[PDB]
């Protein structure tokens, strides 16, 4: 693997909450989505896969 | 009855912090424009100081007027240093 | 320039360059920083939309905002300028009576309460405006409105009244 | 609260010094060295960290 | 600003030394006759009309004092060394607010500031001690050091649970917060702790017992060192009123006066506008009070700067010096305790309570939505 | 320049000149004319104790000046670092 | 619909079965441990005691009088902590995928769904603000995967717990529609 | 003579606060604290003292589309 | 990197970070090897953020060229600090003029 | 027409020179110095406990009260004084201690070029930022500036929520580090 | 730049002792104090409080490292009667 998978994907969700200036923070849902259709994926597999062999 | 003498020194002290105190009001508020003096400021309250200074010249200076007086656009001050940041 | 506070700054770097023409003009509040506090509230009442567009259109475009957002901030220094201007038109020695006495106050709003009722009562007559300051709790009276300030340095005499706006 | 209702107009202020600026420091620079050097390889605006100066202050 | 800044730090700087150290020498009169009309005798009363001299004449004495101590191997120690002992002394008034921000450096870490300030006192007991030569007496300045380190986590210990109530560490902010009450009354066990460990803290008696031993052993060869120095004593004066004025800041009012004008206007109804001022009262009736001539003036010099800022240190100066009557009182009414006594004080007493109040205090101002804000406000 | 700078000079005079006095006025004659112990453990645990209760009630300030944000959240994380030391 | 079912980035794991919370509260992993949870709960926290006689018994300590009543009595501690976080461990890996739980996602099918009629916020309503919030759901994410080392526990009414909560919306709407024809009906 | 704690559980209690008072009530008090914690606030919850909302301590930029002004323009200065 | 500053607000060189963590992530995976030569760009900025060379640089030429074209060009008038001080000042016009040379 | 950019002194919200730093980093250089040349333990700890207080001076000169107040009461506060307690009564012949320090010159001289020569490059240009002169610049904000916190009230918004991990190893640390060096020096009972 | 010398002058009190197994305790710290210095310069440049954290940190496990550090040299200098080393 030359590619490195976030063991944290949650460090998007930092930042303090405080005295943040308009447009500090950067427009984040690009990342949202990607994260959101690797959920669904797995869990569309593992519904493939104990719905499939289950019968 | 009462040893008013060795109670003497006690009134001493109290004298020199009420002079302390009564003193030390009186110069800030001549430093300050004769106006009482700025306690607990923040970064917020020294920059509204500075803008202050910007319309009337002084720190504690106050103009009720709408619009600000020509110049104003290009007094805003940037500070400058040689060596921390 | 750098947001950081700074420590051993000893000059001040002014550039007499002006805006360029392109960029439509505004002309600036004149305000001092007592007179803005003491019509902050009435400023809030009437601006908000155009202080909340101004403060949007910046978070839309992130990185760019101080361009791309200059057509709002000039209408909030347009809706600021016409709340200073109404106020000196109506409560000119109401409105000087509290912001100086915030000036000798450490500026603290809750050591001027007689002077801003007093205040709140001319604008609210004359522009129609109020005070409110938002999710305030429930179960007591407004700590702008109340008869007692217990961190007041000096007391509020008793028949100084808070402005209910009716009564 | 009292802050919040003061806080757009006067970065508004600020913002419109910083485009002064920053458009004045770029024309300063084109006829100075005949081009712009990009510090960023974003349109971003970077708030300066340093600032070309005088060689001397005001006489006082 | 109307002036220049250096005249203006200069001025502030003058106002706060030559009324603290003028102070600093009344405390150790003030000392010998407080403890004299409880002793059914009388302070001095001799140098000066009403012995009010005493103190200068024992400080010219000293100042001029042969001084024999070693000089060998060590000139800088000798010399340089008590110097700094009176600067990290006096170095701790420069936060005290005589009134709302008035202070010589209004610091918002002002509290972290003398607990820097107090950990140097350590140097200053451990170091004297080592010139003297005697095995005894120099642990005894190692046991002294031991007690100090002790006590001084009882007061910062201590010290943690006003800001928890407070939120900041700024003087001013503290003083300010008691405007609703004093610390005193719903912190009373925190309040003592720290009056207990303030004397521990300063050396003095009935926990003096370490440094005391040291006159006891030191024979027919040797002799001490704090001879002819008048350092070690305006140290020592300067660190017990230091250490009532911070008393004072943070349980009493600090510069807080109960003010009266509050109870006026709630007994007063009848507002005349003719200058009677007519009270609904039952002792009450029509006051003379003369408009031209009283209200006027009254009611200019009361708003004055010069006034309010001397009631607000006149509160301050009332309540230090209540404070410094509760050390030299103490020294006066118990015997000594042995070291390892108020070791155990500090160490299986003191600060076991201490700990069980740092859970409990965070826990109720949680469980009544009492935390307050720590950005700048008061 | 700063009042605190102005302060430390003052009292730095003030303790130079008491030297002065002492060494201008006091007299001074020139003349300024081995054993072990075992030392007790106890002034060791003296200053160990005091080093890490000293460092862990340090600790702590910080808490008492976010406790708003910090809230309950926060409350239990202390509350689980004053339980351990 | 909130138009965001999946509103913060959460880290996918390889599991064999279906993730029903990435960050359960406490007292779901409770409400949802099956019967065998207690059993081998109290299995293991009786082994640590009865362990430590059992070796006293096979190996003598020669200890004073009252020394294995303490030893008995911090056995005992370990085993009723031990126990306890074994017990715990149990069903929430269930939650987490790990563990087979059809039964438990019929039951997180149906509560939450039931949540989502009765207008209730799916997770609860939390004290703590948006921000601490998030803090909470950081550390508690998969959290009993370190319990060996280190003990952490769910108490917080956050809103992040991993998965697209579009179903439980659209499972509701599916059923909203069902009832009210029946009620059309007669 | 001083009892033990694991025998006579409310007799070493009563010896405690009276031999060993400081270090007593220094689990008294710490257990205080936890206790406070579990009882006030749902007490506070029954007789309606409601918790106060949060301050402010960021600008509160309000959701949803920008709003779509009209006023205050170029034309107006 | 981490999002939090001294003054409770977050860090300045945290927008460039996030920046250069959604790149790698959303273009670099297993399927594509070169995907993360986006990132590129986007980490120089990063580290410009934090060091300021490239900008520390550019101003130490710029400021090389005016040091020394303001050297040799005639001065007229220069203004002193007493008069900069009196600028946009509400009763000093005639300062004002003299500094903007209007 | 006249110069467009404008540098004047500020007269009232100046700041610090920068001065104090290059005589703050003199001393303490200096006073580094002699604590690996002085022949006494007592003196070395001496000039250690000088050291730390200019180095924590240096620091609340450039703004860090917090951490160099937190210096102050820990190292001068606390370490120095263990040191000294246990300086001032084990037996030292301070003769013993002494080594011939001449020897030792040339590879003084050799690895002060070697670890200067390679650690400096390193460095990052901010620490090393310190004839035309780059500036340093700042301006005010506003929605920044609403409610600033003391770096103290910083450090205590995230120490005991978002990192507090670190605080749970701290406090494992220091509880080992207590009854680690009480079992190895009393005697029980 | 300071940084840097002040841990060359720990480095360099390895290099010049031969018999003080003090100044190699007390070199450590100041080590110590050159790379808690250095994070701390470091974070005033880029506005982070995580260096400051980070420093304090350091600064506790440092004194614990001399209580642990000043216990042992205790327990040896009890059966020794010397901190000496002959050479
Ligand atoms: C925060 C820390 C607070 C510590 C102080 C708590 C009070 C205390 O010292 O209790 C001992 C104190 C002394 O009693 P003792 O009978 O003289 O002690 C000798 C016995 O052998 C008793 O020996 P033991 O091991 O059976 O009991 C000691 C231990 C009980 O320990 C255990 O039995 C298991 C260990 C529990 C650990 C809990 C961690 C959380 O007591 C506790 O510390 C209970 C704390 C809850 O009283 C108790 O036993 C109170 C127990 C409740
Ligand atoms: C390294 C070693 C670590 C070892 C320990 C591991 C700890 C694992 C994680 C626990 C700490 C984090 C959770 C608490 C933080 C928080 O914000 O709580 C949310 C919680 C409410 O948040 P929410 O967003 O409404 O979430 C829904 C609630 O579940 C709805 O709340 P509620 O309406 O049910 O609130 C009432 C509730 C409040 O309690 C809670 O809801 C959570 C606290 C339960 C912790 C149980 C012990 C740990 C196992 O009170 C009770 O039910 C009685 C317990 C009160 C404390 C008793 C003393 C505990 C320590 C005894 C030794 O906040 C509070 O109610 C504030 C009080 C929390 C105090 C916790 C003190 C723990 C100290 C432990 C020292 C050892
Ligand atoms: C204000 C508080 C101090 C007031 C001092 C007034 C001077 C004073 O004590 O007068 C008596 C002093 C003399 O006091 P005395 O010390 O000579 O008193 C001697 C009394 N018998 C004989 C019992 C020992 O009057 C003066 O000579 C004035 C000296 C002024 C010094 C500077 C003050
Ligand atoms: C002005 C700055 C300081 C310069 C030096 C000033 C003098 C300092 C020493 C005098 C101050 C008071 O110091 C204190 O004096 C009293 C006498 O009154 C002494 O007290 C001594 O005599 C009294 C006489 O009744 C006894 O009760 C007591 O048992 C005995 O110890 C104290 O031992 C000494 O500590
Ligand atoms: C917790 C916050 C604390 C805030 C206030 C901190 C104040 C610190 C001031 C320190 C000044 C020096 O501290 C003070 O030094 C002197 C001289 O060494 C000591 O005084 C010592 O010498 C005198 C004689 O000259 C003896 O009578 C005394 O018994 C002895 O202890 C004091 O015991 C000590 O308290
Ligand atoms: C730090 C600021 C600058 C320094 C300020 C202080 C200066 C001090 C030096 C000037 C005063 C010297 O003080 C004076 O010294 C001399 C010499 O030691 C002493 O002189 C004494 O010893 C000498 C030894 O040669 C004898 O010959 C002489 O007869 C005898 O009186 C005096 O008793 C002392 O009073
Ligand atoms: C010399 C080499 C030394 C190596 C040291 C480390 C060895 C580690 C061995 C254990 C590996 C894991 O062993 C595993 O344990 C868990 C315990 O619940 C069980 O695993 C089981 O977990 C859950 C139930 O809890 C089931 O949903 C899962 O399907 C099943 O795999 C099995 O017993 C075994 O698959
Ligand atoms: C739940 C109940 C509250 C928890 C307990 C509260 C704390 C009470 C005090 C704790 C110690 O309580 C008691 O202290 C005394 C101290 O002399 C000791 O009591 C005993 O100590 C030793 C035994 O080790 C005996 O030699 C001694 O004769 C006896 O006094 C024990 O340490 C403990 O039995």
């Amino acid at each position: 693997s030359r590619h490195i998978e976030l063991k944290y994907p949650e460090v998007f969700s930092h930042g303090s909450p405080f005295n943040v200036p308009a447009g500090f923070y950067p427009n984040l849902d690009h990342v949202i989505e990607h994260y959101r259709k690797q959920h669904l994926e797995e869990e569309e597999r593992k519904a493939k896969k104990l719905a499939a062999a289950a019968a | 009855p009462v040893p008013f003498e060795t109670l003497i020194p006690y009134g001493i002290i109290i004298a020199m912090f009420g002079v302390t105190g009564a003193g030390m009001a009186k110069v800030r508020h001549m430093f300050n424009g004769d106006k009482r003096h700025r306690w607990s400021v923040d970064q917020w309250d020294k920059q509204q100081m500075e803008r202050d200074r910007r319309l009337t010249g002084h720190l504690r200076g106050q103009t009720d007027n709408p619009i600000a007086p020509p110049g104003f656009e290009f007094n805003n001050p940037w500070k400058v240093x040689x060596x921390x940041x | 320039m750098a947001t950081r506070k700074p420590a051993f700054n000893q000059h001040v770097l002014l550039d007499t360059t002006p805006l360029p023409d392109s960029i439509p003009k505004v002309k600036e509040i004149g305000a001092s920083s007592a007179p803005l506090l003491s019509a902050s509230f009435f400023i809030g009442a009437r601006c908000k939309d155009y202080n909340d567009d101004y403060m949007q259109c910046k978070n839309e475009n992130p990185g760019r905002g101080e361009f791309e957002c200059l057509k709002e901030g000039r209408r909030v220094t347009r809706c600021a300028r016409s709340v200073l201007k109404d106020i000196n038109t109506h409560c000119l020695e109401q409105f000087r009576a509290h912001w100086q006495c915030l000036d000798n106050n450490n500026q603290q709003l809750w050591q001027c309460r007689p002077a801003e009722w007093k205040l709140n009562k001319c604008v609210y007559e004359n522009l129609k405006l109020e005070k409110v300051i938002p999710d305030q709790p429930k179960n007591s009276t407004p700590v702008h409105l109340r008869q007692r300030q217990i961190f007041a340095h000096h007391a509020i005499p008793p028949w100084e009244r808070p402005f209910i706006p009716g009564q | 609260w009292a802050r919040i209702h003061l806080i757009p107009l006067l970065q508004a202020e600020e913002d419109r010094d910083h485009v002064r600026r920053y458009l004045a420091d770029q024309a300063r620079e084109k006829g100075l060295l005949g081009e712009n050097i990009k510090v960023y390889n974003s349109d971003r605006y970077v708030r300066p960290t340093f600032a070309v100066t005088p060689s001397k202050p005001a006489q006082e | 600003m109307s002036y220049s800044q250096t005249i203006n730090s200069l001025v502030e700087v003058v106002l706060v030394l030559v009324p603290s150290l003028v102070g600093i020498a009344y405390v150790t009169v003030g000392e010998r006759k407080t403890m004299g009309s409880m002793q059914r005798r009388l302070g001095p009363n001799a140098v000066g009309i009403y012995g009010l001299l005493q103190a200068f004449a024992d400080a010219l004495k000293l100042l001029l004092k042969e001084y024999v101590g070693p000089t060998q191997a060590n000139l800088v120690l000798f010399f340089l060394g008590p110097v700094i002992t009176l600067i990290f002394s006096l170095l701790g008034y420069a936060v005290i607010p005589y009134g709302p921000g008035l202070a010589v450096n209004d610091l918002s870490t002002g509290i972290l500031y003398m607990l820097a300030v107090s950990s140097l006192a350590t140097y200053g007991i451990l170091l004297a001690g080592w010139s003297a030569n005697s095995k005894y007496a120099f642990l005894g300045s190692l046991r002294s050091t031991a007690q100090l380190i002790s006590y001084e986590l009882v007061l910062s210990s201590s010290i943690l649970l006003v800001i928890m109530l407070s939120g900041s560490l700024s003087l001013t902010v503290i003083v300010e917060s008691q405007r609703a009450i004093w610390y005193i009354l719903p912190l009373l066990p925190v309040f003592i702790i720290f009056f207990i460990g303030s004397v521990a803290e300063t050396n003095r008696a009935p926990f003096d017992l370490a440094e005391a031993e040291s006159e006891l052993v030191s024979g027919f060869m040797t002799e001490h060192a704090a001879v002819i120095f008048v350092f070690f004593f305006l140290a020592e004066y300067g660190s017990i009123v230091l250490m009532c004025i911070l008393t004072s800041i943070l349980f009493l009012g600090g510069y807080l006066l109960i003010s009266l004008l509050d109870i006026i206007y709630n007994n007063l109804l009848s507002w005349i506008v003719i200058g009677k001022y007519i009270i609904f009262i039952f002792p009450f009736w029509g006051p003379v009070f003369i408009d031209l001539g009283l209200y006027e003036i009254i009611s200019y010099l009361y708003n004055a700067p010069t006034v309010e800022g001397s009631f607000y240190g006149l509160s301050l100066g009332v309540k230090t010096s209540i404070l410094i009557f509760v050390f030299i009182w103490t020294r006066a009414s118990f015997p000594r305790i042995r070291f390892d006594q108020l070791m155990s004080f500090c160490w299986t007493v003191l600060l076991p309570i201490l700990f069980a109040l740092i859970v409990l205090v965070p826990c109720i101002l949680y469980s009544f939505n009492i935390f307050p804000v720590n950005i700048s406000l008061l | 320049m700063s009042a605190m700078s102005i302060y430390i000079i003052f009292v730095s005079i003030i303790a130079i000149l008491f030297l002065a006095i002492d060494l201008i006025f006091a007299p001074h004659n020139p003349y300024k004319e081995q054993s072990r112990s075992p030392f007790n453990i106890s002034f060791f645990i003296y200053g160990l104790v005091f080093l890490l209760l000293d460092l862990e009630i340090l600790l702590l300030y910080p808490f008492a000046v976010s406790e708003y944000v910090n809230s309950a959240y926060g409350l239990a994380a202390a509350l689980i670092f004053i339980g351990i030391i | 619909t909130p138009t965001q079912t999946y509103q913060f980035p959460s880290k996918t794991v390889k599991t064999d079965y279906p993730l029903i919370d990435n960050d359960p509260h406490f007292t779901r992993v409770i409400r949802y441990a099956r019967p065998s949870d207690y059993a081998h709960g109290l299995a293991a926290a009786a082994a640590g005691p009865a362990a430590l006689w059992l070796m006293e018994r096979i190996s003598p300590s020669q200890v004073g009088r009252g020394g294995f009543a303490k030893a008995m009595r911090l056995a005992g501690f370990i085993g009723l902590a031990g126990g306890f976080l074994y017990f715990y461990q149990r069903s929430i890996l269930r939650f987490y995928g790990m563990s087979e739980n059809a039964r438990e996602v019929e039951m997180d099918m149906r509560e939450m769904t039931d949540r989502v009629k009765a207008g209730l916020p799916l997770y609860g309503e939390s004290r703590l603000s948006p921000a601490m919030q998030g803090v909470a759901a950081r550390q508690s994410r998969y959290s009993a995967l370190f319990f060996g080392v280190m003990p952490w526990f769910n108490f917080v009414n956050h809103n992040q717990h991993g998965v697209d909560t579009a179903k439980y919306y659209q499972q509701a709407e599916r059923e909203l529609e069902a009832e009210r024809l029946a009620r059309e009906q007669a | 003579t001083t009892p033990r704690f694991w025998s006579t559980p409310l007799k070493y209690c009563r010896w405690a606060a009276r031999e060993r008072p400081a270090l007593f009530f220094s689990v008294v008090i710490g257990a205080l604290g936890p206790v406070t914690l579990a009882t006030v606030p749902p007490l506070r919850r029954l007789i309606g003292d409601v918790d106060a909302a949060p301050i402010p301590l960021t600008y509160p930029i309000p959701p949803g589309p920008r709003k779509q002004l009209k006023g205050y323009d170029d034309d107006t200065e | 990197a981490s999002g939090y500053g001294l003054n409770g607000g977050p860090s300045r060189c945290f927008p460039f970070w996030q920046e250069l963590l959604a790149c790698y992530v959303t273009n670099s995976s297993e399927d594509n090897p070169d995907g993360k030569n986006k990132c590129i760009p986007v980490m120089e900025d990063y580290y410009e953020c934090l060091h300021h060379r490239k900008e520390a640089a550019r101003v130490r030429a710029l400021q090389a060229a005016y040091r020394e074209a303001e050297a040799k060009k005639l001065q007229e008038n220069p203004p002193t600090a007493g008069q900069i001080r009196n600028l946009g000042l509400l009763n000093k016009e005639e300062d004002t003029k003299k500094v903007h040379c209007a | 027409s006249q110069i467009s950019l404008l540098l004047l002194k500020e007269i009232y919200t100046n700041g610090s020179t920068h001065i104090m730093l290059d005589i703050l980093s003199v001393l303490a250089v200096i006073s580094g110095i002699c604590v690996i040349i002085s022949k006494n333990p007592i003196v070395s700890v001496l000039h250690l406990i000088g050291l730390f207080a200019y180095v924590s001076f240096y620091l609340i000169l450039i703004g860090l009260n917090f951490v160099g107040l937190s210096y102050l009461i820990v190292y001068i506060g606390a370490v120095s004084i263990l040191f000294l307690f246990i300086l001032m009564l084990i037996n030292i012949r301070t003769s013993e201690l002494q080594s011939n320090t001449s020897n030792s010159i040339p590879l003084t001289i050799l690895v002060g070029i070697i670890i200067s020569s390679f650690l400096f490059k390193m460095l990052p240009y901010g620490v090393i930022i310190s004839k035309n002169d780059l500036f340093f610049i700042t301006s005010k904000i506003w929605d920044g500036a609403l409610a600033e916190n003391n770096h103290i009230s910083s450090i205590g918004n995230i120490m005991y929520t978002n990192y507090n991990v670190w605080l749970i190893l701290a406090s494992f640390i220091l509880l080992l580090a207590m009854v680690g060096a009480i079992v190895i020096t009393i005697k029980p009972r | 730049n300071i940084t840097l010398i002040l841990f060359l002058i720990g480095i360099l009190g390895f290099v010049l002792n031969r018999k003080n197994i003090i100044l190699m305790l007390i070199s450590i710290e100041i080590m110590l104090l050159s790379i808690t210095f250095l994070i701390l310069l470091s974070s005033l440049n880029m506005d982070d409080i995580i260096g400051q954290t980070y420093a304090i940190y350091i600064i506790v496990v440092a004194g614990a490292e001399s209580a642990i550090g000043l216990g042992i040299l205790v327990a040896f200098y009890r059966l020794r009667g010397s901190i000496a080393i002959e050479y």
